[PDB]
């Protein structure tokens, strides 16, 4: 239904008021975590959410979930920023991440939360390109099969 | 197969803008079964990530929907 809605965003509709409502949490919390910073996180949301409206167009269902073409376009804009500058299935996410080795962990919280580049871990942990690389993909498999 | 290797960080935006664009001119010159595997792969990566966002939720001032309701006029 979430694509449903999206698909009605373009041209106007007050879908926009429900797929924001029903999204924004999750887009606010993935960039104050990334951001850090009210102010910032704040603009950076009113972006991501202008960008859906005028891009919404753009979107096809048969490619990949609303859900996941908002919150990449956010995370996209959100890392940007540091770069270039219910509690139900929160709590069922968090046991997957915590699940996970501690190389496997750290691979997500540096590249994801911390933005930096699968380069610029690879540098920062001693290890190979062939590695990080690997590791990352491990990582997502796991998760991949926990969530499921 | 190589290729495949860039499509973990590339969904996690885990390369710089030189990077992606290098990664996007290769799977435009790339044969469509080798193009299929790789987005199928950022694909899957997007959809846990989206999901795993849950993890991270942080509930908005009342403010913000106000002007991004608004900005669509």
């Amino acid at each position: 239904d979430l694509d449903a809605l999206l698909r009605r965003v373009a041209h106007d509709q007050a879908a926009f008021a429900e797929f924001y409502d029903h999204t924004k949490s999750r887009v606010y919390g993935l960039v104050m975590r990334v951001l850090r910073d009210t102010g910032y996180s704040e603009e950076t949301t009113q972006e991501i959410y202008l960008e859906v409206w005028r891009n919404a167009s753009e979107f096809d269902s048969a490619k990949g979930s609303a859900l996941a073409w908002l919150l990449t376009m956010a995370h996209r804009r959100a890392v940007d920023r540091v770069r270039c500058e219910a509690g139900d299935e929160r709590r069922r996410v968090t046991e997957c991440l915590k699940a996970l080795t501690d190389t496997q962990r750290q691979c997500i919280e540096l590249a994801y939360y911390g933005g930096l580049t699968y380069v610029e871990v690879s540098r920062r942990l001693a290890a190979n390109l062939s590695t990080i690389k690997s590791r990352m993909r491990d990582a997502l498999r796991s998760l991949r099969n926990c969530l499921d | 197969f190589e290729l495949l290797e860039l499509a973990t960080p590339y969904a996690l935006n885990a390369v710089s803008d030189d990077e992606r664009a290098d990664i996007d001119r290769r799977v435009a010159a790339a044969p469509s079964p080798v193009a299929a595997a790789f987005n199928d792969e950022v694909r899957a990566v997007r959809e846990t990530m989206a999901v795993v966002s849950a993890a991270t939720t942080a509930e908005p001032p009342a403010h913000l929907r106000t002007a991004i309701l608004d900005a669509t006029k």
